[PDB]
């Protein structure tokens, strides 16, 4: 009963941690459970106890409202951590959404960092001790954290208002106050304009300043170049609405443009501090909850963005829920994201018991919530979602400040906004009663490619972006249109940020975004979608299209290793060293014997040949192992592989200099991937099931072996670089060829030169031409067969060798040619009817018995050697 | 013959399903309500009339006139010759445009003939109703003749029967308790009212059982002799699939729109109540505008592109914005080109996605929206900017005189919604060739 | 067999044949795959497999496969 005294253990010491350090019917059982172990199933007992004390687990969970949106292990790990201030501020971004880790020096707290490392410098320290629980120091870091980025927006708007420049508060603090002190800023100077009728002068300041801020972001490294380029999104922003009133013929389409777009404010009469900011929008008016959200991207401020924007202004003016419909890849929840990055909350997303735990969280929290893929749902729990979200708006719109939900009394916060997005391919009546539906179209990828250009600084823009648009449509209509082939915004967002690692030795200029636009859509495609790629891009852009080092080693490695450098097998494998070379997630997709293995093989030998490193394999299939062998299973705790070689990689010195290489040698099952999606983006952290975030080198680069495509989602292709095998890499005499080599590595000088004469690609090709004819059953191909016919040809030749040195010359042809005919007949077309076989005889004789063979040496017969066999009746 | 016909009916669609009995119960109506020469042909023809005046109301407009078309079509094909089954083939023919062919000369043919040659579709085909039955049920028709106590009022979308259920309430000297379904309080507090109205009495209505057909499920067929107990079970005819058990069990209403827009304007003047003067001048043209595009959304091949549905929520959320955009502004000018493309684009157009419907909803605000001084919105009425120097009240009462003032001609659809008269003609002789498609493929088999 | 990290038959003269017969009979996974025929790859293509409750590498020598399955 080992197992069972160390999970008795186990609840103990949990117990102990909860309530045991700290200070009735279930406590005097659980002490006298306690007492009664301690003297000698009890478990079962304690796990009934741990029910009956959920409800004091509920009130402390409730007592501050951050910690409902864990589990309940999670949140009585951290509960249990209460004395030794360790683990809270490690798992805690499942709370916030946007702050990853804390610092805390001399045993006090002073820093908050962001989901990437933002340090942010608090104003006021906060005391630590043993008797302090967590959920009063959380709320003080939280009451902090708003302090301190109100006071960081108080700052920056002095500082603005006394005249400084802007280059020299960029780099100090956050990038959230200094987002509202631009806009700020930027509203007043119109406004002031708008008074008048003058535009030209504070155009050209804010010219100055963008080109001021673009220096700059030449100039900053990696935290500086976010944020710099953060700003600078906006900055364009307001460069456009200016020059939109610029053009105003009168004062009405001034107002027009104006009221349309977002107008921010400030209130000087009031106080308080996390009231005190209000943000116009067509008219209605919302409030800026001065939340820290970490530096996410900016959307790039398209009018339908705008549009979309006083769509949710109006459905939260009167305390309805947004609702967004349309084709997929238009930009729903991203838009929802934007306007609460803009406007100042954090948004828990939503991938639609669990779903009516972290709806009432976030209705008891006051943040919002958005959802995606809402019609995905089953059916019943799709009813009670809609009936749970709609019973709460109800409660919205009534002035109810508490509701009741699960039988539980959960007050109703005065700022909950919860939206809703679908993807058709509806909304039920009870939603659509109380909701407002919004259709989102194509947005405008020109305006958006043209102001990432702007920001990545290339001479030409304008024209780039109409250029790289136009010829992303053209691929989609000249195009087979088949599962993976995308080419919306998604693919030209991704473009765009592989044109930044190539910039560095290309220069900018159009070429870069040629040479990214091929090293991204080209190796996806088949061959006559090659085919019109080449031509549309030798079209379309100017540049039509020095690696002697890593094509000759890749030319050694594969000449050492048997392989031919066929010109397809040499642009697959640049392509493929080109593509590994920025993105990491990459799958190759091919029928079987295509040559992936091989080629990716080929080039890893290759790179560590050229680049010195070492280079580990692991090698391993999707489908033979099972979910709880992969990754791991709490019985205890048992380490799946995945894990233990992710766990000996980074707990481990020889790992940290050598480049460890994983191919998963299998059919993409949807839910290793989906086990997957927290690797394959930019995250890098396997999501364990007992919480342990595991880290992954740089150097780990995830691969994907699959022929078939039909059971994965259109986002793992998005997201992982897809490669396509549309023709073989080999000729059928590199076949032959290698597999020769290979099998003399498993008068030898005589006898390979005989076997090489005896293979003559001329007859060849015309054989294998007239036996592609025939009927397989189970059928496969040639290329498939020669894989066979090489090795039992050898193998033949290698048992008859014995007596291989007392024949004249013609014999031993004779016997040579015998043997490749016996190997032929029955690899290539040794799976057919003897009728078929006899036909198969007739062909091979006319383009050059049923039954001869070798026996020990004569040409003998097996009619001689079969044997009467004397059988009894019973 | 008539009970095929009904029956493949109840296999078109799963609300104009029909019960053996109710038929049955329906023929026995004939002999309970008390010549061609004898009495048989008597009794046949009062079988005809009383199952038309009995199962219309289970039908909306265009299977009720394809219902009474074709039990006219039987009737004439069972009594007269067959010269007159050519005519009346070669005239369903030509309206289904398979088969063009001219009349073998009965006066009523001859009026058909030049019903049809002026290409008036809708009376040439409301001839069928209009000549061969006398009687027609309406709702309080069918209530008071009905023993059965459950109704399933199921009224298409845009079309709402609960006010002319209330004032049938009132008429028939009942309060009626309205009672909304969705949340599980409401679902406990309609089986505490059901629970007592089934033994003490009154009418009650339940409504919007579409997000509760589960509750309906396992409680109204578990659940399924009071004087003044009859409950309404309003439900949809674009909504999901109602329980088969439960329709056997019940009786089948119908609903229909009212076919005017000055009618729709004074509803929604009337139930807007109350603020300057200029905010009840937007309020008028705002309602106007929404009686306007809600007329013009009916019609769906021509007017739009697809159906839409223009709750009062859009009317609420305009009237706050225009409510807003009055009160913050201290000059008094109202910025109607601001107003115009709010309007257009997120208010109303919001849930219109494709552009063509966007452009139309946009011209139609710039038609009403521009506030000029001569705002002639339809050619009937003429709306003149208001004064300065005055109140709300007087205000009030010349808008209610402005609204009693006007009439509604009977090319309303072609000249108040700005439509040419031509795509109207085309979707009714769609209509009628989809009628007379459906009724030949009726016939044939 | 027996373990010695390799897989060593107990016939230290004769190689031991794993008898497959009717390779079509087991079933594909609810997304269109089957999983002992891809071990059966694994085990005669890498030459070996991966163990599972231990998580190493255990090869394969001079074991060898063959079937007998219907037509389809
Ligand atoms: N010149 C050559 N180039 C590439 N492969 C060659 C050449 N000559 C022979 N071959 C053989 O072709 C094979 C190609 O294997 P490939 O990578 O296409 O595997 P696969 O059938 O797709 O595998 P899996 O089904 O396991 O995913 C190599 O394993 C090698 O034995
Ligand atoms: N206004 C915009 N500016 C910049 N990028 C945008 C904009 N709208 C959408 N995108 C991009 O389009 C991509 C696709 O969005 P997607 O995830 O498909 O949204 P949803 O899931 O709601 O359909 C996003 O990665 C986003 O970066």
């Amino acid at each position: 009963i080992q197992v069972n005294w160390v999970e008795v253990q186990f609840y103990w010491l949990d117990l102990y941690g909860i309530l045991g350090e700290n200070l009735p019917l279930e406590t005097s059982k659980f002490k006298s459970l306690t007492s009664e172990y301690k003297m000698i199933l009890t478990i079962d007992s304690l796990k009934m106890i741990k029910s009956s004390l959920s409800t004091f687990l509920e009130r402390q969970r409730r007592q501050f409202p951050r910690f409902y949106f864990l589990g309940n292990d999670d949140l009585l790990k951290i509960i249990g951590s209460g004395k030794h201030h360790d683990q809270v501020s490690k798992f805690m971004k499942k709370m916030f959404g946007s702050i990853e880790s804390i610092i805390f020096f001399e045993d006090s707290i002073t820093g908050v960092r962001s989901v990437e490392g933002e340090v942010l410098n608090l104003n006021e320290k906060i005391e630590l001790k043993d008797s302090i629980q967590a959920q009063e120091w959380l709320n003080i870091l939280d009451t902090e954290i708003k302090l301190s980025v109100f006071t960081q927006f108080r700052d920056c708007l002095g500082q603005l208002k006394d005249g400084t420049d802007i280059e020299v508060v960029v780099s100090k603090y956050i990038f959230q106050a200094i987002l509202l002190s631009a806009q700020v800023m930027w509203t007043e100077l119109v406004e002031k304009c708008l008074q008048t009728n003058e535009f030209s002068k504070y155009w050209k300041e804010v010219d100055m300043k963008i080109k001021g801020l673009l220096d700059k972001l030449n100039k900053s490294s990696d935290n500086v170049k976010k944020k710099i380029e953060a700003l600078l999104v906006e900055y364009l922003h307001f460069n456009n609405v200016i020059g939109q009133l610029k053009n105003c013929s009168t004062k009405e389409e001034a107002r027009l443009l104006w009221a349309k777009v977002q107008k921010f404010y400030q209130k000087n009469d009031t106080l308080d501090d996390l009231n005190s900011v209000f943000i116009s929008q067509s008219g209605y008016l919302l409030q800026y909850k001065f939340e820290y959200i970490g530096i996410p991207e900016r959307l790039i401020y398209t009018p339908l963005l705008l549009v979309g924007f006083a769509t949710l202004t109006d459905s939260l003016h009167q305390k309805y829920g947004g609702c967004f419909f349309g084709p997929a890849g238009t930009g729903k929840t991203e838009t929802v994201k934007a306007f609460g990055q803009n406007l100042g909350r954090v948004v828990v997303v939503f991938n639609c018991q669990v779903l009516s735990r972290l709806l009432v969280g976030i209705t008891q929290i006051g943040a919002w919530g958005c959802f995606d893929e809402f019609n995905r749902l089953d059916e019943k729990v799709l009813s009670a979602v809609s009936a749970n979200i709609q019973q709460i708006q109800n409660g919205l719109q009534v002035g109810k400040s508490h509701i009741t939900l699960l039988e539980e009394e959960t007050p109703l916060s005065p700022h909950t906004a919860v939206f809703i997005t679908l993807n058709p391919g509806e909304l039920p009546e009870n939603l659509k009663k109380s909701f407002r539906e919004f259709s989102m179209k194509s947005p405008q990828s020109g305006t958006i490619a043209e102001m990432i250009l702007q920001i990545m600084g290339f001479e030409d823009s304008k024209s780039l972006a109409s250029k790289i648009v136009h010829f992303l449509e053209l691929l989609s209509s000249k195009c087979s249109s088949m599962n993976h082939y995308h080419f919306g915004l998604r693919t030209l967002k991704g473009v765009l940020r592989n044109c930044s690692p190539l910039v560095s030795e290309f220069g900018e200029g159009e070429k870069t975004v040629v040479e990214s636009l091929k090293r991204v859509i080209l190796p996806s495609l088949g061959d006559t979608d090659e085919l019109v790629f080449k031509d549309e891009l030798s079209k379309i852009f100017d540049s039509a299209g020095n690696s002697k080092a890593i094509v000759q080693c890749l030319k050694d490695a594969g000449q050492r290793s048997g392989f031919s450098m066929s010109e397809e097998f040499l642009k697959k494998c640049m392509q493929f060293y080109y593509m590994q070379k920025t993105q990491q997630a990459l799958i190759l997709v091919g029928k079987a014997g295509c040559g992936k293995t091989a080629t990716w093989k080929t080039v890893i030998d290759a790179m560590a040949i050229f680049d010195g490193h070492a280079n580990v394999v692991y090698v391993i299939d999707t489908k033979v192992l099972t979910k709880e062998s992969l990754y791991g299973s709490m019985l205890e705790w048992r380490d799946g592989l995945f894990t233990s070689i992710l766990r000996r990689v980074n707990d481990d010195g020889t790992f940290k200099n050598s480049r460890i290489w994983v191919v998963f040698d299998s059919d993409l099952d949807p839910e290793y991937v989906e086990a997957m999606n927290s690797v394959l983006d930019d995250n890098k952290i396997l999501t364990l099931p007992n919480g342990e975030r595991l880290p992954i080198p740089p150097n780990f680069r995830i691969l994907f072996e699959t022929d078939n495509l039909d059971h994965t989602t259109p986002a793992t292709i998005t997201r992982c670089g897809l490669l396509w095998f549309s023709t073989d890499v080999c000729s059928i005499s590199s076949k032959i060829d290698h597999l020769l080599n290979k099998s003399y590595e498993a008068e030898l000088d005589k006898l390979k030169d005989l076997i090489s004469d005896s293979f003559d690609m001329a007859s060849l090709t015309n054989i294998f031409t007239c036996s592609n004819d025939l009927v397989h059953i189970l059928g496969v191909r040639t290329f498939n067969k020669l894989e066979t016919a090489v090795q039992l040809a050898v193998h033949l030749i290698s048992s008859y060798r014995q007596w291989f040195q007392n024949l004249d010359d013609k014999s031993l042809k004779d016997v040579i040619t015998l043997l490749i005919k016996r190997s032929l007949l029955y690899a290539l077309a040794g799976d057919s009817t003897g009728e078929s076989q006899r036909a198969f005889i007739q062909t091979i004789n006319t383009y050059f018995s049923d039954y001869s063979t070798i026996v020990i040496l004569s040409f003998s017969s097996f009619c001689s050697e079969i044997p009467s066999v004397s059988l009894e009746a019973h | 013959k008539i009970f095929s016909m009904l029956e493949k009916f109840g296999q078109f669609h799963w609300f104009y399903g029909i019960s053996i009995g109710q038929f049955l119960s329906c023929f026995k109506r004939v002999f309970i309500k008390k010549a061609a020469r004898t009495r048989v042909d008597e009794i046949l023809w009062l079988l005809y009339q009383e199952v038309y005046c009995q199962f219309s109301t289970a039908l909306d407009k265009k299977f009720k006139m394809i219902m009474a078309m074709t039990m006219f079509c039987l009737y004439k094909f069972d009594i007269e010759s067959e010269q007159y089954k050519e005519a009346v083939l070669t005239m369903i023919g030509v309206l289904s445009e398979s088969s063009d062919g001219v009349p073998k000369l009965n006066d009523d043919l001859r009026y058909l003939w030049d019903y049809v040659t002026t290409k008036s579709y809708i009376s040439a085909l409301n001839w069928f109703k209009n000549e061969f039955f006398v009687d027609e049920w309406n709702i309080a028709d069918v209530v008071a003749n009905s023993e059965n106590n459950y109704f399933t009022m199921a009224s298409e979308r845009d079309v709402d029967g609960t006010f002319k259920l209330i004032e049938l309430a009132k008429a028939s000297k009942e309060s009626l308790k309205i009672i909304p379904l969705g949340s599980i309080e409401n679902l406990n507090y309609a089986q505490e009212e059901i629970s007592k109205s089934k033994i003490e009495g009154g009418w009650i209505l339940l409504q919007n059982i579409q997000m509760s057909l589960s509750w309906v499920k396992t409680y109204l067929h578990k659940h399924v002799e009071h004087e003044k107990f009859k409950m309404f079970m309003t439900c949809h005819l674009t909504g999901d699939k109602l329980p088969a058990p439960l329709l056997q069990r019940t009786d089948r209403v119908v609903y229909e729109d009212i076919p005017g827009i000055l009618d729709t304007v004074k509803d929604l003047w009337g139930s807007q109540f109350f603020s300057g003067v200029w905010s009840v001048y937007c309020t008028f043209l705002l309602s106007w505008f929404h009686a306007l595009i809600t007329a013009r959304t009916r019609l769906v091949p021509h007017g739009f592109s697809k159906k839409y549905y223009f709750n009062d929520c859009d009317f609420q959320f305009a009237s706050v914005y225009l409510e807003n955009v009055l009160a913050t502004n201290s000059t008094n000018n109202i910025p109607w080109a601001q107003v115009r493309d709010h309007i257009a684009t997120i208010v109303y157009g919001g849930k219109i996605d494709e552009e063509k419907d966007l452009e139309v909803v946009a011209k139609l605000c710039a038609h009403v929206f521009c506030g000029s001084d001569n705002l002639q919105i339809v050619p009937g009425v003429r709306i003149p900017q208001p004064l300065l120097q005055q109140s709300e009240e007087e205000e009030r009462a010349r808008l209610t005189a402005i609204l009693s003032n006007t009439i509604e001609p009977a090319d309303s659809l072609s000249s108040w919604l700005q439509l040419p008269r031509e795509s109207i003609l085309d979707y009714e002789r769609l209509q009628a060739k989809e009628v007379a498609s459906s009724t030949e493929q009726l016939l044939q088999e | 067999t027996n373990y010695v990290l390799t897989l060593l038959p107990k016939s230290d003269i004769k190689n031991l044949v794993l008898f497959c017969d009717e390779i079509n009979l087991p079933k594909l996974d609810k997304y269109g795959s089957q999983n002992v025929v891809l071990f059966l790859r694994q085990l005669m293509e890498k030459q070996g497999f991966w163990k599972t409750p231990e998580n190493k590498w255990v090869t394969i020598e001079r074991i060898h496969i063959v079937g007998a399955c219907n037509p389809p």
